């Protein structure tokens, strides 16, 4: 039973990701069901990964990222493919859509410490906190990816293209009071008509808050009235005031003890 | 010690059950006391209530002449001040509730119910009076306590009221007080109505020891909120709708004055007296914050 | 047969009914008990309100169970 | 790495939790708790916080989740917009029961956070402290440990005037 599986497998696998994947993909569904679900002998070791790849390969993205990343920390399998299915996670986390679910996978890529050695880190830690991409390092993740993965619509805007201009956008607005048409479009690197139309976009779909002028082609981001901002400002004052203090006792504790005591008396 | 009365004696319960004392007299309960959670439970329901209504339960439990509450939990009714109780959702949530509770160790009983009045004070309207009294009449003891979460934040103290009925055709002998509460319009001739079938405990607050010392490790980093609290932004629509009132009143008032309950000029006064302070409360604490800060040019 | 009632509050009746008799008769049975009018009652059991006329027998009598009692108000 | 809000109505849950237990039982006993809140991107911040029912078998300790979905269900029903965040116990530093039983409670969420409270202190500071879960590899070995975050206590106005009146507990108005 578990020899005529390994051998179907690897034939299958082979003939069939030769570049006829419906096919695969309808079989792997159908013979999944009676499979065994119960075989050991490291057979668990080789089902896991040919269903990621299958997920992987049907533009479903978010779940293939979940599975990579619960192979990853299996014992048995070595470091060398433990950290390529890090990385195939890394990857698929990144090309997912944008969700819950996603970003709490951001989340726990972060955390973990094996990224850190990856080529995608630096894309991870900016899309993770809020930064901007840039052209190069776009670039330079395109090259790095299979094509199989670049999802490109018929009239244009690729999918991971379009993702990042919008996450660009998002992350301008955490930057910006208000930026003209022309700065926008420097920053994104598109034309400032396609930017204004994106933001017009977003703005309509509640993805981001702010309002167009075109007359004077600035968009404007939130407002920060005067009065909650001084709140804000006299908060981090006492924070501070606070943190130093507890900074001052925890390096000269006699010393502040002495003058906590003599506070009172004097 | 202090945390003696966290300690709940079922035996000690079951005889003042069975041998309740209240029906001889009638204004038998005179004290009634809150432990800290429950009233901070209480409070930030109310307030998350928003503008509208909300209600819940009360878990405590009598010591001779005063009631003690120690928990509350909210029940849901979807809020929004509905008809009365509930389409049954609420009616089978507070047994479940108490069901659940009862096997952790929250081994303590209903006592009463809260609801707030967000804006118009506290006190027992019609509906709320009739509800005491047919709760009071089968299940005993229980006790009404009112919350009043914009005036709670307008006038910097705490509103809350808790209220006792009369049974059916018991005529108490005056002792009124009857200290002045500001009310709309729109609720005063059911405060008027029912204002005599109802009477209000003496309410007192307690805490644990594990309490007070964690309130008072607390208090080293929450100054900063007393420091930063900006209270003339966050009440303004409710400014507005007094002003709107004492307008109301006030032109009441000329109208008496021009025609042939008594001097309704000096009700509208007070109410003003009592805007203009909080507002200028309000603008002080400004004043002092500024002080303090924008004006230590390094 | 015979089941304590218990209310929310933490009153507690010792009550005698029959396997026989149905949610409305045990209403009525609380009512001379207790003083409660059959209006304003509901009966939940194992966090669930009974539809009275449906017998009782069928939801579950199981000798001495506890039917916990919530008040209404009709509709005044 | 994410920004932590608290609420002193927790804490409040926490201390009476353990203070109605300690006088229930005569001695003092650790108890286990469920927290909730929200999170708005790397923003985490806890409202309020209820009592979870656990057993224990020879020296683990395993929490009911039949219990966990029926509070879940009845929490759902009142507090629409709030959510699982985490649990919280009350002790010293963490032991291995507590990783035991953060395993336990990882099965329901992705990254639940920690909240550990110390009845019995002696510093100057608030014994609340926070954690969160990280897995790392030691000497060729997969185990999941704990990271200490930063929290700040989060303001609301009616929780100020609360806890204001509760702490200080007391003939003009200016005044
Ligand atoms: C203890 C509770 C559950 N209860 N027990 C019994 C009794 F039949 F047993 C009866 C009840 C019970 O829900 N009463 C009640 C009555 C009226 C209101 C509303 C009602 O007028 C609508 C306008 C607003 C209002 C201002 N003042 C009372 N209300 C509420 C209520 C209060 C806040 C939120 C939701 C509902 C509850
Ligand atoms: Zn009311």
């Amino acid at each position: 039973v578990d020899y005529k599986l390994e051998t179907y497998l690897k034939i299958a696998r082979l003939y069939l990701e030769d570049d006829d994947p419906v096919q695969a993909e309808a079989y792997i569904n159908r013979a999944s069901l009676l499979q065994n679900e119960s075989t050991n002998e490291q057979l668990q070791i080789h089902y896991k990964v040919c269903y990621a790849r299958v997920l992987d390969y049907r533009r479903k993205f978010i779940e293939a990222a979940q599975r990579y990343n619960e192979l990853s920390y299996k014992t048995i399998v070595h470091e060398s493919e433990r950290l390529e299915a890090l990385k195939h996670a890394l990857h698929c986390t990144i090309l997912a859509s944008a969700g819950q679910q996603r970003s709490r996978m951001l989340a726990t890529l972060f955390k973990d410490e094996r990224c850190q050695q990856l080529a995608a880190y630096g894309i991870l830690e900016k899309m993770y906190l809020d930064r901007i991409i840039r052209g190069n390092q776009l670039q330079e993740f395109a090259a790095m990816l299979m094509p199989h993965q670049k999802a490109t619509t018929a009239d244009g805007s690729s999918i991971l293209d379009r993702a990042v201009i919008e996450h660009n956008l998002l992350s301008a607005s955490k930057l910006y009071n208000n930026i003209t048409f022309e700065e926008l479009g420097a920053l994104l690197e598109i034309p400032a008509a396609k930017a204004e139309k994106i933001a017009s976009q977003m703005i309509t779909e509640g993805r981001m808050n702010g309002f167009i002028d075109q007359i004077d082609g600035i968009v404007h981001f939130e407002t920060r009235e005067a009065l909650p901002t001084w709140d804000k400002q006299i908060q981090s004052l006492c924070f501070q005031v606070n943190n130093l203090l507890e900074k001052i006792s925890q390096t000269a504790p006699e010393w502040t003890a002495q003058a906590m005591e003599a506070q009172m008396a004097q | 010690s202090i945390d003696e009365i966290y300690k709940y004696d079922k035996k000690q319960q079951q005889e003042i059950l069975a041998a309740k004392p209240w029906t001889k007299d009638h204004h038998y309960f005179k004290y009634c006391k809150i432990s800290a959670l429950a009233l901070l439970k209480m409070v930030m329901h109310a307030r998350s209530g928003g503008n509208l209504e909300v209600m819940g339960l009360m878990l405590g439990k009598v010591d001779g002449e005063t009631m003690i509450i120690m928990d509350s939990f909210a029940l849901p009714v979807e809020g929004t001040e509905t008809r009365v109780n509930a389409q049954a959702a609420a009616y089978e949530y507070m047994a479940a509730y108490i069901e659940n509770a009862k096997q952790v160790g929250r081994l303590e009983n209903a006592i009463g119910w809260y609801h707030s009045h967000p804006g118009y004070g506290c006190w027992l309207s019609g509906i709320d009076v009739s509800t005491q009294m047919l709760n009071q009449q089968f299940q005993e003891p229980f006790v009404a306590v009112v919350i009043d979460p914009t005036r709670t934040i307008s006038a910097g103290k705490v509103n809350l009221g808790a209220f006792r009925t009369y049974p059916k055709g018991y005529k108490p002998p005056d002792e009124g007080p009857s200290e002045y509460q500001t009310i709309p319009l729109n609720k005063i001739e059911d405060f008027g109505v029912h204002c005599k079938q109802y009477y209000a405990l003496e309410v007192s607050y307690f805490k644990s020891s594990l309490d007070r010392k964690l309130l008072e490790l607390l208090w080293n980093k929450y100054w900063v909120n007393t420091l930063s609290s900006s209270s003339l932004l966050t009440n303004a629509d409710y400014t507005t709708g007094q002003v709107f009132d004492l307008s109301e009143k006030l032109e009441q008032s000329e109208a008496q004055l021009g025609r042939g309950s008594e001097d309704k000029l000096a009700k509208a006064t007070r109410d003003s007296c009592k805007t203009t302070i909080e507002a200028i409360h309000g603008l002080m604490s400004q004043v002092i914050k500024d002080k303090l800060f924008n004006q230590i040019n390094i | 047969m015979l089941i304590k009632v218990k209310t929310l509050t933490g009153k507690e009746i010792e009550i005698d009914i029959e396997p026989t008799d149905k949610v409305e008769r045990i209403k009525e049975r609380v009512e001379e008990k207790e003083g409660i009018p059959p209006q304003q009652q509901r009966l939940i059991y194992s966090g669930k309100q009974m539809n009275d006329e449906k017998t009782a027998a069928d939801y579950k009598i199981l000798g001495g169970s506890v039917l916990h009692l919530v008040l209404a108000l009709r509709g005044g | 790495s994410v920004s932590v809000a608290l609420h002193p109505l927790v804490i409040l849950n926490i201390s009476d939790h353990w203070i109605r237990m300690r006088s229930q039982e005569g001695r003092p006993v650790q108890v286990i708790g469920a927290l909730i809140g929200k999170q708005e991107g790397r923003n985490i911040e806890v409202m309020n916080s209820f009592e979870l029912l656990s057993h224990t078998v020879e020296e683990k300790i395993i929490i009911d989740k039949e219990y966990y979905y029926t509070k879940e269900e009845q929490f759902k029903q009142v507090f629409k917009e709030l959510e699982f965040l985490g649990w919280y116990t009350t002790g010293g530093p963490p032991d291995p029961s507590d990783i035991h039983v953060h395993k336990q409670v990882c099965e329901i969420i992705e990254s639940p956070l920690f909240l550990k409270l110390n009845p019995m202190t002696k510093h100057t500071d608030l014994p609340v402290s926070v954690f969160e879960s990280v897995i790392d590899i030691i000497n060729g070995e997969a185990t999941m440990l704990f990271a200490e975050l930063t929290y700040t206590l989060a303001t609301e106005e009616a929780e100020r005037i609360g806890v204001d009146h509760v702490a200080r507990m007391t003939n003009s108005t200016v005044a």
